[PDB]
RNA sequence: CCGGGCACUCUAACGGGACUGCCCGCGAAAGCGGGAGGAAGGAGGGGACGACGUCUGGUCAGCAUGGCCCUUACGGCCUGGGCGACACACGUGCUACAAUGCCCACUACAAAGCGAUGCCACCCGGCAACGGGGAGCUAAUCGCAAAAAGGUGGGCCCAGUUCGGAUUGGGGUCUGCAACCCGACCCCAUGAAGCCGGAAUCGCUAGUAAUCGCGGAUCAGCCAUGCCGCGGUGAAUACG
């Protein structure tokens, strides 16, 4: 029928729904190569599929927000491996040595005073 | 600071520009926050005291 | 590192190659943190080195890269007065480093104007045995074996 | 670059608007 | 690059003072201490002496130096 | 439509309330939607600490303002008669707009 | 130069505010400055009646204004006669129509800010301000109080030369915002110099 | 191509190359392409005739330029220097005159630097 | 958008969850190395918190205060002026010297805040600053609002330039009683130095540095390139 994955990276959101098809993705109305087009690490996020060998045997819809497009791509990789353990619990004894069901917590750390920008402190000279 | 130099409070400016905010309690002559009609060192022992309420001690 | 040994941060791998090399490489060319524009620099430049000269981008990378890597260095080290250049061997890791670095360095001094030109050029000179990259390289060469008379000061 | 005030650049920088950078 | 976009401001101080001497003739010095205020064509011919936050100075007026300020003339500091 | 705006400095004070209310509403009326929680407004205020510089140890403290909404659906007596004026809470702050 | 204000710390959790009530932009200033006004009239007539907090709490134009006294007699007076004069008095600053109310303090050596007026008191007719200092604390302790702590400012005993006073006893760990710990400050002005009197209070657990 | 008192721009875009007459900018060699009737995008070079002669008519008597523009920026100062006025006085000095301060790094309008001692 | 529904993301209140608990190893113990399970581990990341005291550190110019001097006067009001001065010298920064770049259209993705005459959707006028009209939001519903880097398309072609925007001439808007001293902003024109910086010296060990924009407090206005927060992309390296 229907599996789902949702996903987190970075401050960003993708609901995955996985279902049997040819291998087209789409996302918010636009196709996966239509919406991310020209960016080198959007290949990542169909990754996932590649140690069940999915693409042809899978098929997709994803609704992405929040972030950045990069976020929002690690995102989309980690719903995609949620929905394919709910899909195929087994498929786990192949994703976590892969790492692809691990929540990647590097969150930009809030910025202090007396810094520039939360590390970097200002430049004296002559002590 | 000084009493006469609170002569803000009867306003009277005799042009509207000359209004400036004058901490209430302390009589602050230059940083007085409009909100509380404080200024950062009264606002910082009132807030110590506690009679301000809501404010908490800000970490995240 | 005083109480650590600081581990090695270990990089993710390539979408394209699937080698973490290339990932490697493409941060060394990265500034101000545009991964994206770096890794479309490298890129076309695998194209354009791909197709000027018929062989594999990979394999002459891999070449490159390798022929580029020192053998041995100088640092210098204080004994009795000023201090001399003592001339060593080099850690793997710190072969991969500077041979990297040595890369983007002479590829961005070339006087190609488009950046994955001077990518791709670079990578073909260092792959033959010559270019900037490996005159660097064996300039740091020739510090060892010339100042070999502290070989007795290693440490 | 952003110095230069009769570019759009120069103008995000300022936040003002004009000629070289319509509002809408 | 100066701009007062609409009723260029004169002071009521010397406009009334100086739109009731001409109606007499010429008159000879005058007191300044309004610098605030723009000059204006009827003012060419007096002489007018303005206030450093000092020195009272007399600048002769002119029809060139209808266009500026009462100011441009006394010159606040002093150096050299 | 009785929206009940809940405000104030103290959230387990606007819980109390809120409760409170809700729990006398729900002895006369329908399937009431309830406690809602609305985003709250974060006033931030750095002062520097010493008096006369030092500038670079200030320190900030924050006010802020939560908000509670109710929107009772079809409540005609017995919800105000347990409605008029019981409440404890006084740090609490009520509107009704209709 | 540390050691911030304690209750500024323990205001969030084992501590409350002296004012509790809300309002918005077009209210909290003036609102604000009426407390002030209350807490400055209660400090210029109760002070030798022995009060400690004054708690202002406001619903809706409605003023509950609570004073906490270590001697209930000089505030209700004989026959009553005391809360009209002054809460009328009151009335007769802010025009909301505010209503007074009087509870109870027990162990007046108990609470950190009476034991700093008390020291301050003892101070100002130059008594030795180790002894006031020790007995302060022994008070504390002999009544529950897990700690107490006492910190008295320069110019000790007249001397010319500023100092620093001490002697707290059992565990007053300010650090650590757990147990309920209490602060009070006094102002001795003598004819030396002005002695600032800080009493640090430490109860309960949890 | 010659368009206004003595001009000459080469082998570049019409409109870049209209920058190097003085009373042109950017803004003014857009307009010039505009209302004459010409695209921007050519070179210096295939500019016909016809179409330098009408950039001469619109660019020649509609805005002062070159000489009349240099002699008329000076008379300005020329004239705002006899008149006692405030800024003139900062012109004859040669220094900054927009409001600057001159404590430091007035650079630009007071030229190289002439070291003091201390 | 509607009907409708809470499952989802979310908002915000209470909880669960990590404890070297399990296993191998080593060890007398704490603990250390490794492994599975887990969102996460050996302090998971970031704060708030700064001991007895030190330097007679800092300010009575915030406040409060002990003493010594002032009283047609240091007090007090107002106008003008000043704190903005310049032949120089350092500190902190901003913008740059470009092609991984600039500009031009076109288009997509943030979080944190602010707004009752205050923020101002939208129509009109104006090249524009801005003006006129005017809707809504007591603001998870309205508005500031467009995020910017990025994506595709185009032009530029290694040149003091389609780099860089200082300086200066002119025209104009706005707050304000009032912009000479001494404001910001818009438009035309002028288009300086500068082509990676001597000795020396600074920041940073993970989302960190680097870069990109956004907001805020103070404030009629603003010389804020400051300060305090927010998120976008995202390193290099640590033998010792
Ligand atoms: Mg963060
Ligand atoms: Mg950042
Ligand atoms: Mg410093
Ligand atoms: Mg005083
Ligand atoms: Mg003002
Ligand atoms: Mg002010
Ligand atoms: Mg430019
Ligand atoms: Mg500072
Ligand atoms: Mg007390
Ligand atoms: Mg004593
Ligand atoms: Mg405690
Ligand atoms: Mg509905
Ligand atoms: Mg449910
Ligand atoms: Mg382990
Ligand atoms: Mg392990
Ligand atoms: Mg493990
Ligand atoms: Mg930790
Ligand atoms: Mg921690
Ligand atoms: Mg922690
Ligand atoms: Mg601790
Ligand atoms: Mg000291
Ligand atoms: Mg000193
Ligand atoms: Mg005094
Ligand atoms: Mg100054
Ligand atoms: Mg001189
Ligand atoms: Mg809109
Ligand atoms: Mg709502
Ligand atoms: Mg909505
Ligand atoms: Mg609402
Ligand atoms: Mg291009
Ligand atoms: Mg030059
Ligand atoms: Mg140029
Ligand atoms: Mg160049
Ligand atoms: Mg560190
Ligand atoms: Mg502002
Ligand atoms: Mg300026
Ligand atoms: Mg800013
Ligand atoms: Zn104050």
């Amino acid at each position: 029928e229907q599996y789902y994955g949702t996903g987190r990276r970075k401050e960003a959101v993708a609901r995955v729904f996985l279902r049997p098809g040819n291998g087209k993705v789409t996302v918010n109305g636009q196709d996966f190569n239509e919406y991310f087009q020209g960016l080198v690490r959007a290949v990542a996020a169909l990754e996932p599929l590649r140690a069940v060998d999915a693409l042809g045997h899978f098929d997709a819809y994803i609704t992405v927000r929040g972030g950045g497009k990069s976020g929002q791509i690690d995102a989309i990789k980690l719903g995609i491996a949620r929905a394919l353990v709910q899909y195929n619990p087994d498929y786990r004894a192949k994703l976590k040595p892969l790492g692809f069901l691990t929540r990647d917590a590097r969150v930009v750390e809030r910025k202090k005073y007396g810094k520039h920008k939360a590390r970097r402190a200002p430049q004296y000279s002559k002590r | 600071a000084r009493k006469a130099l609170i002569e803000k409070a009867k306003r009277t400016p005799k042009f509207k520009v000359r209004a400036y905010t004058r901490c209430v309690r302390c009589g602050r002559a230059r940083s007085v926050y409009r909100f509380f009609g404080l200024c950062r060192i009264c606002l910082r022992e009132l807030a110590h005291k506690g009679q301000l309420p809501g404010v908490r001690k800000a970490s995240w | 590192a005083r109480r650590r040994r600081a581990e090695v941060r270990q990089l993710q791998p390539d979408l394209v190659y699937g080698d973490v090399l290339v990932t490697a490489f493409i941060n060394k060319i990265m500034r101000d943190g545009k991964k994206n524009l770096a890794a479309r620099i490298f890129y076309d430049a695998c194209k354009i080195i791909q197709e000027k000269t018929g062989q594999e981008p990979l394999k002459v990378f891999k070449q490159a890269v390798e022929n580029v890597k020192p053998r041995m260095e100088v640092r210098s080290r204080r004994v009795g007065g000023a201090n001399y250049q003592v001339p060593m061997e080099v850690s793997p890791r710190r072969q991969q480093s500077l041979a990297l670095r040595w890369l983007v360095q002479a590829a961005n001094q070339r006087p190609e104007r488009r950046a994955a030109v001077r990518i791709a050029h670079e990578l073909m000179d260092a792959a033959e045995g010559k270019g900037g990259a490996v005159k660097k390289k064996e300039d740091v060469e020739r510090m060892a074996e010339a100042n070999r008379a502290y070989a007795h000061y290693r440490w | 670059g952003k110095g230069d005030r009769r570019t759009r650049r120069g103008k995000i920088w300022r936040g003002t608007y004009g000629k070289y950078r319509p509002r809408k | 690059p100066r701009s007062l976009k609409k009723g260029v401001f004169v002071d009521d101080h010397l406009l009334e003072k100086v739109l009731e001497l001409n109606a007499k003739g010429e008159k000879r010095l005058i007191k300044t201490w309004s610098r605030r205020s723009t000059i204006v064509p009827e003012m060419v011919g007096h002489t007018i002496a303005v206030y450093n936050g000092k020195q009272h100075v007399p600048v002769y007026i002119t029809e060139n130096m209808v266009g500026h300020k009462l100011g441009e003339f006394a010159p606040t500091r002093t150096y050299r | 439509k009785i929206r009940i705006k809940l405000r104030g400095f103290d959230h387990k004070t606007l819980d109390a309330s809120a409760q409170k209310i809700v729990e006398a509403a729900r002895r006369s009326g329908a399937q009431v939607s309830g406690p809602i929680p609305l985003p709250t407004r974060v006033r931030r205020f750095t002062v520097i600490r010493g008096p006369f510089k030092h500038k670079d140890s200030r320190e900030h403290f924050e006010l802020r303002t939560h908000n509670r909404l109710v929107d009772i659906i079809n409540p005609n007596r017995k919800t105000i008669e347990q409605l008029m004026t019981l409440d404890l809470p006084t740090g609490v702050e009520i509107e009704i707009k209709t | 130069g540390n050691k911030i204000h304690p209750i500024g710390f323990r205001l969030g959790i084992t501590r409350d505010w002296e004012s509790r009530w809300y309002a918005g932009k077009k209210q909290y200033r003036h609102l604000l400055l009426e407390d002030q006004r209350i807490r400055g009239l209660l400090e210029k007539e109760l002070y030798s009646a022995g009060l400690a907090r004054v708690d202002i709490e406001r619903a809706a134009d409605n003023v509950a204004v609570t004073v906490h006294v270590a001697k209930p007699g000089v505030v209700i007076g004989r026959g009553g006669e005391r809360i009209r004069v002054l809460r009328e008095e009151l009335a007769k600053l802010t025009g909301k129509n505010v209503a007074l109310n009087v509870q109870e303090v027990q162990n007046p050596n108990l609470s950190a800010p009476l034991v700093a007026q008390r020291v301050a008191e003892q101070i100002e007719r130059r008594f030795a301000v180790r002894r006031a200092i020790k007995q302060a604390v022994q008070r504390v302790m002999e009544s529950g109080a897990k700690g107490a702590k006492v910190i008295v400012s320069g110019r000790i005993g007249g001397a010319e030369q500023a100092r620093t006073e001490w002697a707290a006893q059992g565990r007053v760990p300010l650090h650590t915002l757990r147990a309920n710990i209490d602060y009070g400050f006094a102002l001795a002005r003598t004819t030396y110099g002005v002695l600032g009197v800080k009493a640090y209070i430490f109860l309960g657990e949890v | 191509a010659r368009i206004a008192g003595v001009e000459i721009p080469r082998n570049k875009r019409v409109d870049v190359a209209l920058t190097y007459i003085y009373g042109i900018g950017k803004a003014r060699a857009k307009e010039a392409l505009e209302k004459t009737g010409i695209n921007p995008a050519t070179r210096v070079k295939d500019l016909t005739e016809a179409e330098v002669v009408r950039l001469r008519e619109y660019v020649e008597n509609t805005w002062k330029l070159e000489g009349e523009l240099r002699a008329e920026v000076a008379a300005n100062i020329k004239r705002l220097m006899d008149i006692g006025c405030y800024r003139g006085l900062r012109h004859r000095r040669g220094l900054p005159v927009r409001g600057q301060r001159t404590r430091t790094n007035a650079r630009t309008r007071k030229g190289p630097r002439k070291t003091v001692a201390g």
